[PDB]
């Protein structure tokens, strides 16, 4: 389990998740937000 | 030696039998470090505690739902509470957040700083909000009748009641919300319904649990 | 069925190939077997 | 060792580079469940049959065997006490119990014997072999209390269960080829041996 | 002796290697230094033969990773039958194929991308879909989505069941290496059980499922109201009653009365007119006699006992004058090194995958396929560029076997070593005979060009000009076509209708019409002649001197892939046979995208259209304006591109994104093809002294990427680019005028 945190740990398994809570975050705010261009 | 929840197979490294509950029951080793353990302990305790309290809630509603005593069903409780009295949902909601966060926080504080919340920085309490063990916070007030400094195999006794009796109560209420997620009525409806007919009103004839 | 023509011609295929242990009984009468179906729907046409 | 008649043409039992589920420990101990349960699908498939037809069991039931709910595209009988799916839960939950503490003996020998089961503990420590436990109830009374005795005893179940694996082989072919049931097959074939075989059912 | 043999508990299951990155190589497990190691981490990772020499263990991890391979296919044909069944309008499309396209992708309304969903009929919106699915889930008689999503469900089970096979097989229960040795056995169950087994299956399904779930809907009954399949199986009465012939049962296949059967296996040819697809019947029996023919051909080889053949034997005995030694030493090169029979394989693969594009436009053998224009260019399309790959990728480990596995003190004076021993009058002779296809073929169209540009049409190479007929393809053409009445006999038509005859067509559209082959078809062909040569030439030219050249005679010992050895001699950059491989797969492209454009045109112009006379999709031009570069570039290209340039503001404007888009990541490959690592280690060095002084350089040192990463980076992304430019332009182009 030690072993495996390491893996998920490793390069691109964080850039995966991150840019997966980033691309979600940016989608959630597209559609509660829908079509923001100011402000 | 001890009862394994699974006959023939060797418990693992990690649960030793010290827990109480404990009958090695890790298949996918999510408590093979100690501190995650110790905070799996401390989440397990939890969600039990809340388990036996939400479905004491449940039973007793609903057994005065079926007497005609006018309670609502549980998947209705909240919305006739809310309607029926003077009560906004958000605020509700937020004082909620409020008082659980505190409480909530000083749980979460102590599981860092192990003795730290009896310092005397809440009112003025000392050695009140001092821990006993791991998710065991018995001082005055929330062990008032004290049965854990009196006894102490008769306290590992109701430890094991405890998490026994919370295991129970979480796989009850998994069954509530599955029961209503099938069947659309009230739970002590369907144990009426199981003891009117047992061999013809269940699961395999709901026609949801097995789609065949 | 018995005694036809068809039926001669697939023991016949039989018997030659087995008369040219068990693995040489199931090696032959299949031989056999594909030889007589080859003759049978080959006198046909 | 029972049953050892020398019959491998594809070499199954060789000891050498062996592993996984091709075993001699595995293969031997599976063809004896194999033969147990064949047994009991044997009897059990002609038994319906035979009783409706010496008149000791009524004509609601004594079905054929394939209609008896296994497949209910051929045909289901309603007249149990339950629905059949009901009746399937119970054989899950049964059967798990039953099936998974027989594997828990073949992996751990012995294991069975220890921890608490309503003090059905003694009655489980098997023997130092897999496939046959024997004790207090899987052997009632002593039969076999003699080497020579236990190894005729070993064989005959050897060759009945074979005999009873080439029979439910054969309920499984007739029922899907001629749509009837086994006895009704016997009376058949009793009745003309010429003109009733498999080259008149094609 | 033919027998299993297996050791057990070899690797341990545990997620320990998983957290130290570059496990596998001695090199590698160091950890990183500079950036190169992570490419390299990625390069070497299934490059089983570096990992370790021990020829078991490599047999071993390239059997669990075919495991593997599987189930990710499972997993993916899990995900075609569930999108089928859950976000599709098959059923919709069953009770109207003709005017219903087929779509079984939905998009999510977020940021404006819902316009994709388009109006495809059936009170449906989506992404019309080209794979093909619904004219084969028709053809196997599936009517509801609830089967499909049981098929789902089934292909996820074994998918799961494949990757326990891979992991079982790795870490439990590992093959030996004499297990993987038994070719003979291996040959005789894969011929036997996989190809016999399962076209004898297959027709078993179609003959009892298939057949007439598809009689009934031909017939026209509405596919609720037809029996479901498992009926048919119980009551044979319903099978007697559309095909006589199950009346007497099995009873004429034992007793070899098998003419009774021709209700079901019959002889007819042609297509189904009413469905425009090949008949069921045709195809049930041309798998039954496929079945017979692998089960006869599996009982070959020699196994456990006296009876059958001995491959070393059959390659030992064949032996002349003119070749010496003969075949002798094959058997043992083919059984001791994967890249030789990745070679083979992967050659025959993609030749076949070619041969499937072709047979499959020509006989289209599935119901409403050949009137779905769209599906017919993408299948056609898609499996030629399968093809070409594959046999880019034969030529690849074949000079791979060359350099690591060659070796000639069991390989002497044997047909390896002749081909190794005249490799220059082989290489000479492809060379000339490169060119002279070159300029006779290439040079027509700028002899053309010239002539149309200077105003003496007269003198061009055209069909009313000097004309150059293909009379050999004409008369083999006539043949095929007059077969059924003299050389077949019991053949009621031609296999395709291509080769002469009448039309057929359905919901006005034309499934099928013959095909003229003119001046533009010979100098096309001739084109394609040349194209496959010039690859032929460079990938062999890799493979025959791979070892050793007069340029480099030590080659061998610099491996497959190295990028160069100095500037010396004059230059040696890629004298190696991977860059062998790097120039073979930018001509495959140059070939294959020739060959597409040809097909689509000619498709469009002389074959597609509707039926009122037919009215082709382009009025017939190619005849006339194939002779020309500049007709290519305009009546083609610059024509048919009116559809992808103006997608705009609907639902196939995820086209032109994508036209734009290929257009970029080829002209982005062009960076990496045409420049050299040297410039970029510096242009990084100032940029590292950047970071330096602002305390932000990482402890992993940025590099340049190699020479040879270079080239690969460059030539997939030419690929990438060009490749996606024409799937964007065909589906754009067939969708909107199909
Ligand atoms: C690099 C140039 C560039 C710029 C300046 C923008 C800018 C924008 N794009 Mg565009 N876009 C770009 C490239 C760019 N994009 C590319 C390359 C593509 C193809 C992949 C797109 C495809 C695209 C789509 C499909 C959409 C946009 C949209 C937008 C708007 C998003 C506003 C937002 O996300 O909410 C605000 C986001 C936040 C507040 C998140 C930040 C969180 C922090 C904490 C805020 C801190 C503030 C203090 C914004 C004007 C959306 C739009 O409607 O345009 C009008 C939209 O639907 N873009
Ligand atoms: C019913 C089973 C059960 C059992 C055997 C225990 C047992 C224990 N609890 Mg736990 N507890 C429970 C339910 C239970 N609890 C629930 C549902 C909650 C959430 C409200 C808690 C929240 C809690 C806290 C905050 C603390 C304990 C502590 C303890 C330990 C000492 C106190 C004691 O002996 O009370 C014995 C319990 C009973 C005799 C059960 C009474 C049954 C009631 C009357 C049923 C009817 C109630 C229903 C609403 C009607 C002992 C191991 C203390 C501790 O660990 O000290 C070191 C401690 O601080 N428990
Ligand atoms: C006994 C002699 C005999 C005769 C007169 C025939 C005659 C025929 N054979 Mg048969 N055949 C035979 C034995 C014979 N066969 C044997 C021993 C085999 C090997 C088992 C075959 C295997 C065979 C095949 C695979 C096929 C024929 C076919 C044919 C027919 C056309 C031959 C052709 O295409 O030219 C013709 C009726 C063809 C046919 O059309 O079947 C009707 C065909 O496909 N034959
Ligand atoms: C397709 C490639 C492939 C190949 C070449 C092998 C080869 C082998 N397997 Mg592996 N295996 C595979 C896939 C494969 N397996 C898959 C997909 C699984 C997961 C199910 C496994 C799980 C597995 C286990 C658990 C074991 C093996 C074992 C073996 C070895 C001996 C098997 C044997 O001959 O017994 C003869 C085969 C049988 C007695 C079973 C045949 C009947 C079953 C049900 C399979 C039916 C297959 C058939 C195509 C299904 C038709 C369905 C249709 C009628 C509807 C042999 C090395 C054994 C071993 O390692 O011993 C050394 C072993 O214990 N395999
Ligand atoms: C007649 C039995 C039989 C069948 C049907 C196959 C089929 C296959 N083998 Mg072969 N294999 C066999 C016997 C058989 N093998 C024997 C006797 C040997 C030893 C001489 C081998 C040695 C061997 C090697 C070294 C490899 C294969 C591979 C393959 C697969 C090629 C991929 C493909 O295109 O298939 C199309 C895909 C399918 C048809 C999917 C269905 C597959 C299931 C598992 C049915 C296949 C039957 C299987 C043998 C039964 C296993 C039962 C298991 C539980 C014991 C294919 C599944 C290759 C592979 O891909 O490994 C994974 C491979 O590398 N085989
Ligand atoms: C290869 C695949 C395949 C399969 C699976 C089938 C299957 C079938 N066909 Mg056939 N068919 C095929 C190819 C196939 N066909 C081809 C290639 C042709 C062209 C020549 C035909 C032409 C054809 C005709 C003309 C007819 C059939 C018919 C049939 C059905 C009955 C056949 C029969 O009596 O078998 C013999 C019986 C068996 C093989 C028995 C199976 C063994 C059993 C299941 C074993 C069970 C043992 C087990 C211990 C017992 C269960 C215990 C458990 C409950 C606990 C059967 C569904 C008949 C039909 O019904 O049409 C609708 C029929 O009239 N077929
Ligand atoms: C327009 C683009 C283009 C052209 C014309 C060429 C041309 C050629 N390539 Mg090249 N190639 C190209 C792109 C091109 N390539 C690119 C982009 C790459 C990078 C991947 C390569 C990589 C490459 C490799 C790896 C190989 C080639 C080879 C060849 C030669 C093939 C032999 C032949 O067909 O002779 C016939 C000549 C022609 C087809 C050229 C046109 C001649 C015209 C029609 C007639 C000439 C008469 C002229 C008008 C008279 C002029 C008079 C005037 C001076 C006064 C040919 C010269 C191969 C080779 O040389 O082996 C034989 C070879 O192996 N090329
Ligand atoms: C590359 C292929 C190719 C071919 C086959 C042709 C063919 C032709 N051209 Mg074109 N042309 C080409 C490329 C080609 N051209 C290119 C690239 C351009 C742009 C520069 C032109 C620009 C052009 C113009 C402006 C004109 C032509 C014309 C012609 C025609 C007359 C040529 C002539 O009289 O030559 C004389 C013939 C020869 C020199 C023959 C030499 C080759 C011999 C036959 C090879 C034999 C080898 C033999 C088999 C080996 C045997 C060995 C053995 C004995 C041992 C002829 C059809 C003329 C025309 O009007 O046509 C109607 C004309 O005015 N061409
Ligand atoms: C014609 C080729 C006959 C080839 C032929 O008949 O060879 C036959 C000849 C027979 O050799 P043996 O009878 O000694 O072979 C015995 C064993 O090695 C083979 O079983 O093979 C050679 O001598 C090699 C010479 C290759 C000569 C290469 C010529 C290549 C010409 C390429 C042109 C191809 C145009 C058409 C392509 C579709
Ligand atoms: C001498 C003797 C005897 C006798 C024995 C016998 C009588 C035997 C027999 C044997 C036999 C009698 C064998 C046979 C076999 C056969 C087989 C084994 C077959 C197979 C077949 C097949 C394989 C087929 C195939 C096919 C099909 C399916 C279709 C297509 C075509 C063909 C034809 C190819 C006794 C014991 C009494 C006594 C002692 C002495
Ligand atoms: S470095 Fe680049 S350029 Fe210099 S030789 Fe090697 S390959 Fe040719």
């Amino acid at each position: 389990m030690k072993d495996f945190t390491t893996y998920l740990s490793t390069a691109p398994v964080i850039a995966t998740i991150w840019f997966t809570f980033t691309a979600g975050l940016l989608i959630e705010i597209n559609r509660y937000f829908p079509d923001p261009l100011v402000f | 030696v001890r009862p394994v929840w699974f006959p023939g197979n060797p418990p693992p490294a990690h649960l030793d039998g010290s827990l109480a509950g404990d009958y090695g029951f890790d298949p996918l080793f999510l408590g093979q470090e100690p501190q995650t353990l110790k905070w799996y302990v401390q989440a397990e305790l939890v969600h039990g505690r809340f388990a036996m309290l939400g479905a004491a809630g449940i039973i007793l509603t609903s057994i005065g739902a079926k007497v005609g005593l006018g309670f609502p069903e549980w998947y209705d409780a909240g919305k006739v509470v809310v309607e029926k009295n003077n009560i906004d949902f958000p605020t509700l909601m937020v004082i909620q957040f409020y008082l659980m966060g505190w409480a909530e926080t000083k749980r979460w504080y102590d599981f860092k700083n192990p003795g730290s919340q009896a310092d005397g920085s809440f009112l003025g309490f000392t050695e009140e909000f001092k821990g006993l063990e791991n998710g065991y916070p018995g001082g005055r007030f929330f062990d008032p009748m004290g049965l854990s400094r009196g006894d102490a195999a008769k306290y590992q006794e109701y430890k094991q009641k405890e998490v026994k009796n919370g295991r129970l109560a979480m796989i009850a209420c998994l069954g509530f919300a599955a029961q209503y997620a099938a069947t659309g009525k009230g739970p002590l409806d369907n144990l009426a319904d199981h003891l009117a007919d047992p061999n013809h009103v269940n699961f395999a004839t709901n026609g949801v649990s097995i789609p065949i | 069925f018995i005694g036809s023509s068809t039926n001669l011609i697939m023991v016949a295929s039989t018997t030659a190939t087995l008369a040219a242990t068990i693995v040489d009984v199931l090696a032959m009468g299949a031989a056999g077997h594909g030889l007589g179906v080859g003759i049978v729907l080959g006198l046909k046409g | 060792l029972p049953g050892d008649f020398g019959f491998d043409p594809l070499g199954l039992l060789d000891p050498v580079n062996s592993g996984g589920f091709i075993e001699p420990k595995w293969l031997q101990y599976s063809e004896v469940i194999h033969a147990r349960w064949a047994m009991l699908g044997a009897a059990g498939c002609i038994a319906p049959e035979v009783l409706g037809a010496a008149g000791l069991i009524p004509d609601a039931t004594n079905i054929k065997w394939f209609e008896s709910g296994v497949i209910p595209p051929a045909g289901s009988y309603n007249g149990y006490w339950a629905d059949p799916y009901t009746i399937f839960f119970v054989e899950i939950v049964a059967m798990q119990f039953a099936e998974l503490r027989r594997l828990q003996d073949f992996r751990y020998p012995g294991s069975m014997g220890q921890q608490y089961f309503l003090g059905l503990e003694a009655i489980f420590k098997g023997s130092g072999d897999a496939a046959y436990p024997g004790g207090p109830f899987f052997n009632l009374f002593n039969l076999g209390k003699t080497e020579a005795a236990m190894k005729e005893l070993k064989l005959k179940e050897i060759k009945n269960g074979r005999l009873a694996m080439l029979a439910m082989l054969g309920y499984g072919a007739q029922a899907v080829m001629t749509g009837k049931g086994p006895f009704q097959n016997l009376v058949e074939h009793l009745a003309d041996p010429v003109n009733n075989n498999i080259l008149t059912n094609f | 002796k033919v027998k299993i043999a297996v050791d057990r508990n070899p690797v341990e299951t545990s997620f320990e290697k998983w957290a130290k990155p570059g496990h596998f190589s001695r090199t590698l497990s160091k950890g990183p230094n500079t950036t190169t190691w992570i490419w390299n981490l990625h390069a070497d990772a299934h490059d089983f033969d570096s990992h370790t020499s021990d020829l078991e263990e490599i047999s071993r991890k390239v059997f669990s990773a075919h495991f593997g391979q599987l189930g990710i296919i499972f997993i993916w044909l899990s995900g075609m039958y569930f999108h089928g069944a859950r976000f599709s309008n098959y059923e919709a499309w069953l009770s109207d194929p003709t005017h219903i396209k087929p779509s079984a992708q939905v998009v999510w309304p977020i940021v404006g991308q819902e316009i994709l969903n388009g109006d495809v009929g059936g009170g449906f919106q989506g992404i019309q879909i080209t794979s093909g699915f619904f004219q084969l889930w028709r053809a196997s008689g599936i009517t509801s989505e609830l089967q499909l999503y049981t098929t789902a469900i089934g292909g996820l089970v074994m998918a799961a069941a494949m990757f326990f096979a891979g992991w079982f097989h790795y870490h439990k229960a590992a093959p030996k290496l004499e297990w993987f040795q038994n070719v003979e056995s291996m040959l005789n169950h894969h011929l036997g059980g996989l190809l016999g087994l399962g076209s004898l299956a297959w027709a078993g399904h179609q003959i009892h499922v298939s057949l007439p779930v598809n009689k009934l809907l031909d017939a026209g009954v509405d596919p609720k109201e037809i029996p479901l399949p498992h009926d048919l199986l119980l009551n044979r009465a319903i099978m007697a009653d559309l095909y006589p012939s199950f009346a007497k049962g099995i009873a004429p296949f034992f007793t070899l009365n098998w003419s009774e059967y021709s209700d079901f296996l019959t002889f007819k040819g042609g297509l189904n007119p009413v469905t425009g697809g090949l008949w069921l019947s045709d195809t049930a029996h041309h798998h039954v006699a496929i079945a017979v023919l692998f089960l006869v051909a599996g009982h070959m080889y020699r196994t456990n006992w006296g009876i059958g053949h001995s491959m070393k034997e059959i390659l030992e005995a064949h032996r002349g004058p003119f070749t010496g030694e003969g075949h002798v030493g094959l058997y043992e090169i083919l059984t001791t090194s994967w890249h030789a029979q990745l070679a083979i394989n992967l050659a025959l693969f993609g030749s076949l995958s070619i041969i499937v594009a072709h047979h499959m436009y020509a006989m289209p053998p599935y119901p409403y396929l050949a009137t779905d224009y769209g599906t017919q260019l993408s299948l056609f399309t898609h499996h030629t560029w399968i093809g070409g790959f594959c046999i880019v990728g034969a030529g690849a480990h074949a000079a791979i076997f060359m350099v690591r596995d060659y070796d000639p003190t069991n390989n002497y004076n044997n047909l390896l070593d002749r081909v190794i021993r005249h490799r220059d009058a082989i290489i000479s002779h492809l060379n000339w005979v490169c060119i002279f296809l070159g300029f006779h073929s290439f040079g027509l169209y700028i002899h053309n060009d010239t002539m149309s540009a200077l105003g003496r049409p007269q003198d061009m190479f055209s069909d009313t000009a000097i004309q150059l007929q293909p009379v050999f393809a004409q008369w083999i053409q006539n043949t095929h076509f007059l077969a059924p009445q003299l050389t077949a006999p019991n053949a009621l038509a031609a296999t395709s209708l291509t080769w002469g005859g009448d039309l057929v067509a359905v919901g006005g559209k034309v499934a099928m019409m013959p095909i003229s082959l003119g001046t533009s078809d010979f100098m096309v062909h001739h084109i394609h002649a040349f194209t496959i040569h010039v690859t032929v030439l460079i990938l062999l030219k890799g493979v025959l001197f791979a070892r050793s050249s007069r340029l480099i005679p030590d080659k061998a010992n610099l491996g497959f892939r190295f990028p160069c050895d100095g500037p010396g001699r004059g230059g040696t950059c890629q004298v190696s046979a991977w860059d062998h491989v790097f120039l073979g797969l930018f001509w495959m492209y140059n070939s294959l995208s020739i060959v597409i454009f040809h097909f689509s045109w000619k498709m469009q112009s002389d074959v597609w259209g509707t039926v009122t006379g037919v009215s082709h999709i382009t009025g017939g031009n190619f005849a006339q304006s194939a002779n020309t570069i500049n007709g290519w570039l305009r009546d083609f290209l610059w024509a048919q591109s009116s559809q992808v340039i103006q997608s705009y503001g609907s639902a196939l404007s995820a086209y032109g994104l994508i036209f734009l888009g290929a257009h970029f990541v080829w002209a982005f490959s062009l960076m990496f093809l045409f420049s050299g690592r040297g410039y970029w280690q510096e242009l990084i060095e100032s940029i590292v002294w950047a970071h330096n002084k602002l305390k932000v350089a990482p402890a992993i040192q940025p590099r340049a990427l190699s020479i040879t990463q270079g080239r690969a980076v460059g030539v997939a992304h030419y690929l990438l680019g060009g490749i996606a430019t024409t799937w964007s332009f065909f589906l754009a182009r067939i969708i909107s005028v199909g």
